[PDB]
């Protein structure tokens, strides 16, 4: 819901479609992974 | 304790474990259970095996068994476990908010009975009653009958 | 045969003198009574394997 | 006061089981203030005592 | 080479290419990523003209980034590096 406007911003404007630099589905189960005292190391 | 007190360190609960896992060696329980599976196999060796698992699971990682012990535990950002109230005047709040709080009364509780300072058999019921919370609060219905 | 055996050692459960003496047993007279009984089945290796004599399978 | 996670307790195989040696039935006392355990003991200031 | 005039987006063809790349994933983004630079290029007027060497052929009408960017790749106007 945070990129779809992005997207109608960007397309609009005539710039290039972004890309997610980092996956977005995986914050909410990476705090609750991490509130359960499982550290989580997002690598690179 | 009494008699014959400074000769030995008795604890009880996770601080014990606490105790004996700071003064702790890991490669040396590490090769006693390789000696062990090389030179007295038997038919306990699955026993060996089964347990240098953790042990040389435990060897070039950063993070010593202390994480299993809780001196700083989270909480959960509130949204996920969302409260929110309908029209009208009704509120509708999540299930996992109970446990939450019952671990903070006993952490209190606890946190004053310091200051009481009863024999320590009455600390034991309490400390007992503040571990109960979390026994259930990561995954309640674990021991026995759950909340 | 049991459950029985369950509901006969509730006795002790809940009669430890005259009954229970925990700030519990105002309103709630089985707090022990069903944190004792329904976690012997659970604590019941002893009670379980000495039960074995009396009725094996 | 310390505690610990119900995983590495109730993890049939417990953890905590193997890691210090101590079979379950015997921590299920430890942890939960039901019994106590030492941590060492002096053989020299015993010996000599 | 003995065929007629490719059609639209069949002009450049596909087995020319092919041959100045890898593969046909790594021409999928041998074209994106030029894509991104002809587009970033044109947005940008102001910022001075360094960095985006624009399309190194003759655009038309508007010519879609795209295309410019498979022209090109058909004239081996470009060199790329896989990870």
């Amino acid at each position: 819901t945070v990129g779809r406007v992005k997207v109608y911003e960007a397309i609009v404007k005539g710039e290039n479609i972004p890309e997610p630099g980092i996956p977005e589905s995986f914050k909410v189960l990476l705090k609750e992974l991490q509130s359960l005292c499982l550290n989580v190391e997002v690598l690179s | 304790q009494d008699r014959y007190g400074e000769y030995f360190t008795g604890a009880m609960g996770a601080e014990s474990i606490k105790k004996l896992i700071e003064n702790f060696d890991i490669d040396a329980e590490a090769e006693s259970l390789r000696e062990v599976i090389r030179s007295g196999k038997g038919q306990k060796k699955l026993r060996a095996l089964k347990r240098l698992k953790v042990v040389a699971a435990f060897q070039q990682s950063g993070n010593s068994p202390m994480g299993m012990v809780l001196d700083a535990v989270p909480v959960i950002p509130p949204e996920l476990r969302p409260m929110v109230q309908l029209d009208g005047g009704r509120f509708a709040t999540s299930d996992l908010n109970d446990l939450y709080r019952r671990v903070i009364n006993r952490n209190n509780r606890l946190k004053r009975l310091i200051d009481l300072g009863a024999p320590e058999i009455i600390v034991n019921n309490e400390k007992r009653m503040l571990q109960e919370s979390v026994d259930a609060l990561f995954d309640n219905g674990r021991r026995g009958r759950p909340v | 045969f049991v459950d029985v055996v369950t509901y006969v050692v509730t006795e002790r459960a809940v009669a430890r003198i005259g009954r229970g003496w925990l700030t519990r047993d105002d309103k709630h007279a089985w707090e022990k009574m069903r944190a004792d009984v329904v976690g012997e089945l659970e604590d019941h290796e002893q009670f379980n394997a000495a039960l074995d004599a009396l009725w094996p399978i | 006061a310390p505690v610990t996670h119900i995983w590495y307790f109730k993890g049939v195989p417990s953890r905590l089981g193997y890691l210090l040696d101590l079979a379950p039935k015997d921590l299920e006392k430890i942890i939960y203030f039901a019994a106590y355990v030492i941590t060492s003991v002096d053989d020299e200031m015993r010996h000599n005592e | 080479s003995a065929y007629d005039t490719p059609l639209g987006i069949t002009n450049p063809p596909i087995d020319e290419l092919l041959s100045r790349a890898s593969s046909k994933y790594a021409l999928v983004i041998y074209a994106a990523k030029r894509a991104r630079q002809i587009n970033d290029y044109y947005n940008q007027l102001g910022d001075g003209i360094l960095e985006y060497v624009g399309p190194l052929v003759e655009p038309g009408l508007q010519e879609k980034p795209l295309s410019i960017a498979l022209r090109e790749i058909h004239g081996d106007l470009l060199e790329h590096t896989e990870g």
